[PDB]
């Protein structure tokens, strides 16, 4: 199947060949605030020992 | 069942976990999940938008749908990376690879497909849009492996199952008032 798949790459712009409005550089970049408080996307913490007992420890505390 | 995720996530897969051969059906629920919150989002941003004549899919059309969507603390953590996101994303420009630019290794023009094609109105998805799917995602979607995959190991099995989901989903009141999405083969907390 794959020959040279890896992220494919060409696909992003043989769909959004619609142009896209091209504010790419106005996207946004500003909304930033409380990225200096909560974070993730990369290694989070929680592991939730199941057992349920912390289905409710969570539940009801949390 | 076609393809899904599966490649992809393969990779968060991987990534996220060494260990983590994941349920098929995890797999299911999750990308159940991965495209149900994919059109949770889309589909309020398509939707405040297909009401304010919008069109123009921007990251705060997905942005709004997203803080109405996520509980909020999800949110604050889904716009602060989607932000950050696009700039290191527009930081250089389109003109090196979108499929690594984003950071996100996550379906970009597969999803940015799913844009054109469900909503098929007049989406031109400025990188304003794509990429903020595609990091909630990768966000949301590392986050549910994340619990569940070092805890399904560090529990008892590296192929997760429908069960730790069961916690890492009904568990976190929040994401289960937010995923209740199956959870039809571990969700015994009910029913016994």
């Amino acid at each position: 199947t794959v020959e040279d798949s890896e992220s494919d790459m060409d696909d992003a712009k043989l769909d959004a060949l619609m142009g896209n409005e091209g504010e790419e550089e106005e996207d946004d970049l500003a909304e930033i605030d409380t990225s200096n408080i909560i974070t993730s996307g990369r290694r989070t913490r929680g592991k939730v020992i199941d057992y349920k007992k912390t289905a409710e420890e969570l539940d009801k505390k949390e | 069942r076609k393809e899904t995720y599966s490649s992809y996530i393969y990779k968060v897969l991987k990534q996220t976990h060494p260990d983590t051969g994941i349920s098929q059906k995890s797999m299911s629920i999750l990308n159940s999940f991965v495209n149900d919150i994919f059109e949770r989002i889309a589909t309020e941003a398509s939707k405040l938008a297909a009401y304010n004549k919008k069109s123009t899919i921007s990251a705060r059309e997905i942005q709004t749908a997203v803080r109405l969507i996520l509980p909020g603390e999800l949110a604050k953590h889904a716009v602060s990376e989607g932000t950050r996101a696009v700039t290191k994303y527009s930081s250089s420009t389109q003109a090196q690879s979108s499929s690594a630019r984003a950071g996100l290794q996550f379906p970009v023009g597969r999803i940015k497909r799913y844009l054109k094609r469900h909503a098929t109105g007049r989406t031109r998805v400025g990188s304003k849009a794509a990429i903020y799917l595609t990091a909630v995602l990768e966000y949301l979607t590392a986050e549910v492996l994340e619990l569940a995959g070092n805890a399904a190991k560090d529990l008892k099995v590296k192929r997760i199952t429908p069960r730790h989901l069961q916690l890492a989903i009904r568990g976190d009141d929040e994401l289960d008032s937010l995923i209740r999405a199956t959870i039809a083969s571990g969700g015994v907390l009910p029913h016994i």
